[PDB]
């Protein structure tokens, strides 16, 4: 299953390239605007 | 160690027995791991090592959670390169 | 995420490496001064043949053998919960990316003195291999 899926993406080649490019910037945007706190509120 | 006894040296084993031929199929599946292995353990311990030094706010809970992995990632590799092999060379003999 | 980075690189390299010795055989079986963009296209996409599933399912392992942690109830659960989440998202990320981009990125772009200290003790482990398994249980 895994091997066949490798050939799919390799075929995609370019279209995937800009997919991980635009997702990289989008991802860079989320982190810039992400809230922050010491720990994850653990109060009952 | 499986595809080593699944390549061309795996044409001699299934048909007849040859200790010094299955030993060669293991000695190559041993130098072929040397490169990927030694670096896998490296980058896993290297990228895990900074959080083992508990200085700063929060380091306390991260060092407690990295030491088991870091310390557990020295006996896991070191030993598995001798226990896994010398155990597969023993199971392959049972079914045979 | 801190622990996630330790494996996200283990996804790329273990694949890249199995492609480094695959380009060290086609170079030994064929000439040397002749290679095209397609001739280099086949040798690296053939390292995705063996270790391909080996890592996607192993990084699927790292993530799932960890799931049982989410069953932490209350204070403890709210704590290491988000740590498991981010650790899992980032693993399924560098795993689902190591099967879509990592192969392409590596195609678009003293090992001696450690091998000599290992195999003296490796051929030694093949001495009554049931003796080293006796030493193991003692560990």
């Amino acid at each position: 299953m895994i091997e066949w899926i490798i050939r799919r993406s390799v075929a995609n080649r370019f279209l995937v390239l800009m997919g991980a490019l635009f997702l990289s910037i989008w991802g860079t945007w989320t982190i810039i605007n992400t809230p922050v706190d010491a720990l994850p509120d653990l109060s009952d | 160690l499986r595809h080593a006894i699944e390549a061309v040296p795996s044409l001699n084993n299934p048909q007849t027995f040859s200790e010094q031929k299955l030993d060669e199929a293991l000695y190559h599946g041993a130098v072929l791991r040397v490169r990927p292995k030694a670096m896998t353990v490296a980058v896993i311990i290297a990228g895990l090592l900074p959080i083992l030094w508990g200085t700063g706010a929060g380091s306390e809970v991260m060092s407690r959670i990295a030491a088991p992995m870091i310390g557990g990632m020295i006996t896991a590799p070191l030993l598995s390169l001798f226990i896994i092999p010398a155990a597969y060379k023993l199971m392959w003999l049972h079914r045979h | 995420i801190a622990i996630a980075v330790g494996a996200m690189v283990d996804a790329a390299i273990v694949m890249i490496e199995n492609a480094h010795k695959r380009l060290e055989e086609w170079q030994h079986q064929h000439p040397d001064a002749t290679l095209d963009n397609k001739t280099r296209w086949q040798v690296i996409t053939d390292a995705s043949v063996e270790v391909g599933p080996a890592l996607f399912i192993s990084l699927l392992i790292i993530t799932l053998s960890f799931i049982p942690i989410f069953t932490l109830e209350g204070q403890e659960g709210r704590l290491f919960g988000p740590l498991a989440f981010t650790k899992t998202y980032a693993m399924a990320g560098a795993a689902l990316l190591a099967i879509v981009v990592i192969p392409i990125l590596m195609g678009y772009w003293l090992n001696r003195f450690l091998i000599r200290v290992y195999h003296p003790l490796l051929l030694k482990v093949l001495h009554w291999p049931k003796t080293t398994l006796l030493v193991a249980a003692l560990s």
